[PDB]
């Protein structure tokens, strides 16, 4: 199903009209609050003293309806950025008036047009209105894909449409929104209602709207082609955009009169529903990540904190991770023990950080698949989980598993290990301190011993998301640095964003590590070719890992293990959004830092401009040892 | 009269004298429960705007943005609904009946004019489009998306059936000629100017016209010379309408949002001025019978008759 409404600039009987559109199958209505042609004078007499009423009464609908069904529209004559002072001053007063009436009715949204370059004064007034009174109203900026000037039929004899292309010129519509939203200091209550023309522009200018808080898409009736049997439809490239927009879950807005008069009006709507019906159905991954889209989370710290029961339970339901782990041990067995040794040689396996013990069961399944014998140690620091392990142990596993209720860095092993099996990986691989944990544990691995995983690698990519930048911005808390939220990573199912370059590797760790002076601190410089005008809001983190040989796990979008929802991506925000021009290189610098107590990250952007070094000394974010 | 409504909406939008003497009125409701429009016929010009002393009347679905006389019985209407509709008069002239009603514009149809022949008309709208209509056949022959903003005013040339002016908030004034492959031509008095709002051809010379900007400055233009011959700060507000008198050497009537009326020389000097209106001045119409008589409507529901020296 689609959430969509009818746009009208003419309403005779509000009672009939709202019924008529609801009958047609529309969820809401976009209408004016005052008559569009009813220009009002606020300054000079006699026009100033026009007797009321100034508009129709609020009594005509129930509060229920005003709150749910009606989206107000600023009278088209209101022009706060006029060249004429008198119009400027009147528009100011008029705008405040109309916005106040909108808020008085308690409308969920109110439409305002971005149809020219200069909207400085329009912004100020709205901003002033936003900081006056206490209301929860949203504001939709009507901004078109292509400027009306760049759509005109080339029919002016002495002013032809310049046939040459301009990369930046054709993106001018985004720059209108950008200037406007920046002036309003990224208010969460200012969104985009994107108008779609008949002719879609080049793919690049469509793409800049990625990461933008698009709440609505506006479709003029005219843009709809008619088919073999007199029905409104859309092109293939228009369908593409619609499908892109459906994933972003925007509301749709139909504007203009029916130009396919022979059939009913709900025909435009029917086709939209039909397009929503036909959408490629959600995969195994998307049926799990449903509610988590663009939702910021704190990173887990399973060292200094014990994980809750349900946390384990949910992540234990992964259809792939344990299947991949089972195979990675299965291959390591067949390699370490020859066929003639299948009864003389019992291998010693050590599950470091066993959790509730699914990797113990996966170790047991790997044995009775490779027909080899194994001794098991289930080491776990979380005493609450150890309760589950010792219960699994007594009821099922028996003497084969030797549960150890301690930290691996601390545990004194009775015997050395053939294979150590561990899943201590975060979204950025090393961020849950898997390097440090296995280091204090590799002393009780045999000299020829195998560590699973063998290695892992973190990846980074620059993102543009004005949406996610505002989410972080909203994470300011009392009793701490007012910018602390920018100096910490977030686990998030990234959704409304734009990947500006290809993910490149960042940090890599190998296990075991026989380097004489073992060191886990890092410093890495990355360079990202960017080929669009954009605004950088941070860096997206992913990881890959090698469990054994070719058996691998990845959350990197290119090599993502299919159906594996165990990890969402990480986000490293940056304090100030950086403007990036087409054909420029983003240069980022990451440092992994640690002392004896805690490990943390520090980052900075060096090109095209410099940012501040983020989270220095781990002042805002650390992972404790 | 039968079908003629008992009451008329407060906001009077247009006033046009028929060549025989009658007065046509279009009025909209721009406030209150119902936002609508009505059409009125007054064979007694002095009786206006009394709903009880009218010859004919009818309600329209939505408000009246603009209208024009088509011939002697036809009424052409630019509806808020996005529709252009023709209203046919009775043979008795006591009933106003709808001829056609076509929803072809997407936003409010804001301006309409009839071409010299009287079988074709041109409409401008907020949707930015301008459309050429076949009145006899009730269809659009041509659709022109030439401007970049809402079309404020369209005025057909007096005699050439293929020529008309149009101005819009994109600061463009376009001289049209459907005979050319590129019909529109950008006629600019100056490169930067306050937005044009009103247009009127000179009734004698098909080569000169006048235009009022949003600033209260009426300017006289020559098409061939393409320079502002003359201008004057006539109004203190947006110039909303311009009408020439039927005189041999004609006067210019001037409408604005400063609620005042102005009647001007050929050199645009002030002759007459009237603040008789307490709200916006919406239209002006010269009496065919008495040339020195001029009728003006406003949003103050006042129908005023002026005697011009
Ligand atoms: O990426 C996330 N967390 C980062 C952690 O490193 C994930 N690991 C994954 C493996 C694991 C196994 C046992 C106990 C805990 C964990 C935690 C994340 C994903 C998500 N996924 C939704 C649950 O279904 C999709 N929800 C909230 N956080
Ligand atoms: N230094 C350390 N010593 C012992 N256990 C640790 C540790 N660091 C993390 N762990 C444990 O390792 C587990 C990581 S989560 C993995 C749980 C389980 N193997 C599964 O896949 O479902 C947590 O239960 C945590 O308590």
């Amino acid at each position: 199903r689609v959430s969509s409404g009818r746009d009208l600039n003419c309403v005779p009987e509000i009672a009939d009209t709202l019924g008529a559109v609801a009958k047609q199958g529309f969820d809401f209505l976009c209408m004016p609050v005052f008559h569009p042609r009813f220009k009002r004078e606020f300054i000079q007499e006699p026009a100033k003293n026009r007797p009321g009423p100034q508009t129709r009464s609020d009594l005509l609908l129930s509060g229920r309806d005003w709150n749910t069904l009606i989206v107000g529209k600023l009278s088209p004559w209101i022009r706060p950025d006029s060249k004429v002072e008198k119009i400027r001053r009147n528009s100011e007063a008029a705008m405040l008036q109309e916005l106040n009436f909108g808020a008085y009715l308690g409308l969920p949204a109110f439409l305002l047009p971005l149809n020219q370059e200069d909207n400085t004064n329009l912004a100020r007034v709205l901003t002033n209105h936003i900081h006056t009174g206490h209301h929860s109203s949203m504001f939709w900026m009507r901004v078109p894909l292509v400027a009306p000037e760049d759509l005109r039929d080339d029919i002016i004899e002495n002013a032809p449409t310049t046939h040459t292309e301009e990369y930046s010129g054709e993106e001018k519509t985004w720059m209108w929104w950008h200037n406007f939203r920046t002036l309003c200091d990224y208010s969460k209550r200012i969104a985009v209602a994107l108008e779609i023309g008949a002719d879609l522009p080049s793919n690049h200018v469509i793409d800049r709207w990625l990461g933008e808080p698009i709440k609505a898409a506006i479709l003029p009736t005219s843009i709809f082609l008619t088919n073999k049997k007199g029905f409104p439809v859309l092109s293939k490239m228009h369908q593409r955009l619609i499908f892109r927009l459906l994933k972003l879950e925007v509301q749709f807005i139909i504007t203009g009169t029916n130009h396919h008069s022979e059939k009913e009006f709900c025909s435009y709507l029917q086709y939209l529903e039909y397009l929503s019906q036909n959408r490629p159905p959600p995969n195994a991954y998307e049926l799990f990540a449903k509610g988590y889209e663009d939702y910021l989370q704190s990173p887990l710290q399973p060292l200094m904190d014990n994980l809750e029961s349900q946390t384990y339970e949910v992540f234990e339901k992964d259809p792939i991770k344990y299947s991949q782990y089972q195979q990675a041990i299965y291959k390591c067995l067949l390699d370490r023990v020859p066929e003639e040794e299948k009864d003389t040689n019992v291998q010693v396996l050590m599950v470091l950080g066993a959790g509730r013990g699914p990797l113990v069961n996966a170790s047991l399944r790997a044995a009775k698949q490779a027909d080899r014998r194994i001794k098991l140690y289930a080491v776990e620091k979380n005493p609450n989980a150890v309760v589950t392990l010792e219960n699994w142990q007594f009821e099922e596993w028996g003497s084969q598993v030797t549960v150890v209720s301690s930290d691996m860095r601390e545990w004194v092993a009775p015997e050395k290990a053939d294979i150590i099996v561990s899943e201590l990986l975060g979204s950025f691989a090393d961020n849950e301190l898997s390097p440090e944990c296995l280091d204090g544990a590799q002393h009780f691995l045999k000299d020829d011993g195998v560590s699973i995983p063998g290695e892992y690698t973190s990846f980074l990519a620059p993102i543009s998301s004005s949406k996610l930048y505002n989410e972080v911005r909203a994470c300011r808390e009392k009793d701490r640095d007012p910018e602390a939220q920018f100096e910490m990573p977030y686990v998030v199912r990234l959704h409304n964003f734009h990947q500006l370059s290809a993910p490149q590797p960042c940090f890599t760790f190998s296990h075991p590590n026989r380097d004489p002076m073992i060191d886990n601190n890092r410093y890495c410089t990355l360079e990202f070719p960017v080929e669009v005008n954009t605004v950088l809001h941070g860096f997206a983190g992913y990881f890959e890992t090698v469990l054994y040989q070719d058996i691998t796990l990845s959350i990197r979008p290119e090599t993502h293990s299919p159906g594996m929802f165990s990890w969402f991506p990480i986000l490293f925000p940056i304090k100030q959004p950086i403007t990036v021009r087409e054909g420029q290189t983003i240069c980022v610098r990451f440092w992994r830092c640690s002392n004896s107590k805690k490990v943390w990250y520090e980052w900075a952007v060096t090109a095209p401009v410099c940012s501040a070094i983020h989270n220095p000394t781990g002042r805002s974010y650390t992972i404790g040892l | 009269p039968p079908n003629a409504p008992a009451c008329m909406e407060r906001q009077l939008e247009a006033a046009r004298y028929r060549s025989d003497g009658a007065l046509l009125l279009g009025a909209s409701s721009l406030s209150g429960r119902c936002w609508a429009g009505s059409l009125w016929l007054f064979k007694d010009p002095c009786a206006a705007p009394n709903e009880g002393f009218c010859s004919a009347g009818v309600q329209t679905e939505a408000g009246v943005a603009d209208l024009t006389w088509v011939g002697e019985r036809g009424i052409l209407v630019a509806s808020d609904s996005g529709a252009v509709e023709l209203w046919e008069l009775d043979e008795n002239e006591t009933l106003i009946v709808s001829k056609f009603c076509k929803y072809e514009h997407d936003d409010i149809v804001s301006t309409v004019s009839v071409l010299s022949s009287g079988t074709q008309a041109v409409s401008g709208s907020k949707d930015i489009c301008i459309k050429v209509w076949d009145l006899a056949q009730q269809v659009v022959l041509s659709s022109y998306r030439a401007h970049a903003a809402q079309v404020t005013c369209v005025a057909a040339s007096p005699h050439k059936d293929s020529v008309f002016l149009s101005c819009s908030e994109d600061n463009r004034i376009l001289l049209w000629d459907t005979r050319c492959p590129k019909p529109a031509s950008q006629i600019g008095c100056s490169a930067p100017g306050y937005l044009p709002t009103s247009l009127a051809w000179h009734p004698q010379q098909s080569e000169v016209f006048v235009f009022g900007d949003e600033n209260g400055t009426v300017s006289l233009v020559d098409t061939k010379s393409t320079s502002c011959v003359l201008s004057s700060a006539v109004h203190s507000q947006c110039v909303t309408g311009l009408v020439f008198s039927p005189h041999s050497v004609p006067f210019l009537a001037s409408l604005s949002e400063d609620c005042s009326l102005a009647v001007l020389d050929s050199s645009l000097s002030e002759l007459f001025r009237s603040q008789a209106h307490r709200d916006f001045v919406r239209d002006a119409t010269w009496s065919p019978l008495n040339h020195s008589l001029l009728t003006t409507v406003g949003w103050d529901h006042q129908v005023v008759h002026h005697v011009v020296p």
